[PDB]
């Protein structure tokens, strides 16, 4: 099990961890987050008492480095941070624990929802998506916008989502122009999977990357993301089994765990009555379909 | 964006851009079969390509062959028409190819916007206006060569034969409207209007009769007051 410690909290924030959160008051002792599973990429994640504006937090993996928080009173934020002396961390973290300043990573056994999440995220690909190859987590807020929305405008702070546009000459052949933009197999069999991701582990890695940014800081742009790569694979007439059936999965799971007031704003009812009731995947999707009826029957 | 009523005088701008209409693309007769089921035959249609500026009608007559062992037909036609209409874009010199193409309905957008991802630079618009080029076929000269067709072919008519050379584009777009307008809500009638004069003549080469410019007048009065006539005989006013 893996620590995150804070050196303080000074301004009062409500603090998330993965699919936790918890409020800590202006100055409470709080010296920050134990048990952290090992093996999966995690979020830590801030919202202020006073400014609900700008949500942002920190994409990291414990095997990769000791990672710490500190607030930084210029810049305004809590800051993640590496610590290289590994005996001086040790000896942070045992204090704080013997001290009992620390909230405990509050896993259930039978719970694999962050696995099922995070299944295919890794943190190589997310740190090729959000470019800042100094640290080895990632920073990302509310209002980072993607490439594509960059060409629809600081390319430091962006999220360099793989661009999907299915009015596009890279997702439409000369000549098969009706076939491939009814039919987007080719795009995603040939140019996507093939030619761009390798495979459906990081296709399905990214996918899910958008959808835990827009959940957890109402990133646009993700939200926009993660619904294109579900459209283009709903849109496609020959998608391998296996893949079909992990998206089921996939979906099944972020479907459950969005808030259940914010699915306003985090589902586009065109896609999904696309890809629930007329894509070629229609009736290939039976746990989101049954989740989804369920439990936003409004959308539908 | 959409054209409508609002920015109407853009049609008649230095600014080369075409009306692309579908309506007549795929068109059928349907009959009842010997075992008393239905089917649908088709019958040759066209494309209504045209430059409102100009008076540039490029009739691209549809031959009954290309729905042969297609599914799916009236999703067919409108990429058939994107299709054409593209290769119309590419076979012209660079000057001569369109700024704009306005399509007539909404359902032409994706397709021509797909087909014409080469060149960016031309806009894709649809329109808020409801016009009747959809009574192309309701002029005989272009009726009559559709229907005699035996393979794909490209028909060229100027739609406004000589009027331009003394009235101008806007007015000229106008008459036509009104004379399609006319044919679309009572065919009949409106063709008896145009016809009634035997000594008025149609010359080798044009669509309509060679009215004077006073004929003119009395004929769209006639053609008016038919639309009007069909609004009350249709809605009883
Ligand atoms: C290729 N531009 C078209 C011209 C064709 C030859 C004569 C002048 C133009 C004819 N108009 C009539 N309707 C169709 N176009």
């Amino acid at each position: 099990m893996n620590t995150v410690p804070f050196t303080s909290a000074p301004i009062e924030v409500t603090i998330g961890i993965d699919q936790y959160s918890f409020n800590v008051k202006e100055n409470q002792p709080f010296h920050g987050i134990k048990d952290i599973p090992i093996g999966h990429v995690h979020v830590i994640h801030f919202q202020h008492a006073d400014n609900s504006s700008m949500r942002y937090g920190y994409w990291f993996d414990c095997r990769m480095g000791n990672f710490y928080i500190q607030y930084d009173p210029k810049d305004g934020l809590y800051k993640m941070m590496e610590e290289r002396d590994g005996a001086k961390f040790e000896n942070i973290v045992h204090n704080f624990k013997e001290r009992q300043m620390m909230v405990s990573y509050p896993k259930i056994d039978e719970d694999d929802t962050w696995y099922n999440l995070t299944e295919f995220v890794q943190m190589d690909k997310i740190r090729k998506i959000v470019r800042k190859d100094e640290n080895q987590f990632s920073y990302v807020d509310s209002s980072m916008t993607t490439v594509q929305e960059n060409e629809l405008s600081d390319p430091a702070h962006s999220l360099n989502y793989t661009v999907i546009n299915f009015k596009s000459r890279e997702a439409i052949r000369p000549g098969h122009e009706m076939e491939d933009f009814l039919d987007k197999s080719y795009y995603l069999n040939t140019v996507m999977l093939q030619g761009i991701f390798k495979n459906s582990s990081n296709y399905f890695g990214e996918l899910q990357f958008a959808f835990l940014n827009a959940m957890f800081f109402g990133n646009y742009g993700s939200s926009l993301q993660w619904h294109a790569m579900i459209e283009l694979i709903c849109s496609s007439a020959t998608v391998p089994k296996h893949m079909l059936d992990k998206l089921d999965e996939i979906l099944y799971y972020q479907i459950k765990t969005l808030p259940e007031q914010y699915s306003d704003i985090l589902l586009n009812e065109r896609v999904w009555n696309i890809c629930l009731y007329s894509s070629f995947q229609k009736n290939s999707l039976h746990n989101t379909e049954k989740i989804m009826e369920n439990k936003y029957p409004e959308l539908l | 964006g959409a054209m409508n009523s609002s920015n109407y005088a853009e049609l008649f701008n230095n600014d080369i851009k075409l009306f692309v209409d579908d309506t007549n693309v795929y068109r059928v007769t349907v009959h009842k079969t010997f075992e008393g089921n239905v089917a649908t035959k088709a019958i040759n249609g066209c494309i209504f390509t045209l430059n409102p500026k100009t008076g540039h009608l490029f009739l691209k007559i549809i031959h009954t062959s290309v729905w042969a062992g297609q599914k799916r037909l009236s999703q067919l036609a409108k990429w058939k028409t994107a299709e054409e209409v593209s290769a119309l874009v590419r076979s012209l010199p660079k000057e001569e190819q369109p700024k704009q193409i306005i399509v007539t309905r909404k359902a032409m957008l994706d397709p021509l916007e797909v087909h014409m991802l080469d060149f960016p630079n031309i806009a894709i618009r649809p329109t808020e206006l409801r016009l009747p080029f959809s009574a192309a076929m309701s002029i005989d000269k272009l009726s009559d060569v559709v229907m005699k067709a035996t393979e794909p072919q490209m028909v060229l008519f100027n739609i406004y034969d000589d009027w331009l050379d003394r009235i101008s584009s806007y007015t000229a777009f106008s008459r036509l409207t009104l004379l399609l307008r006319a044919l679309k809500t009572n065919e009949e009638s409106a063709k008896m209007i145009l016809l009634s004069d035997p000594t008025i003549t149609i010359k080798s080469y044009h669509l309509w009769p060679s009215f004077t410019d006073e004929q003119w007048i009395t004929i769209e009065s006639q053609m008016r007051d038919l639309i009007l006539t069909e609004y009350g005989r249709k809605y009883n006013v």
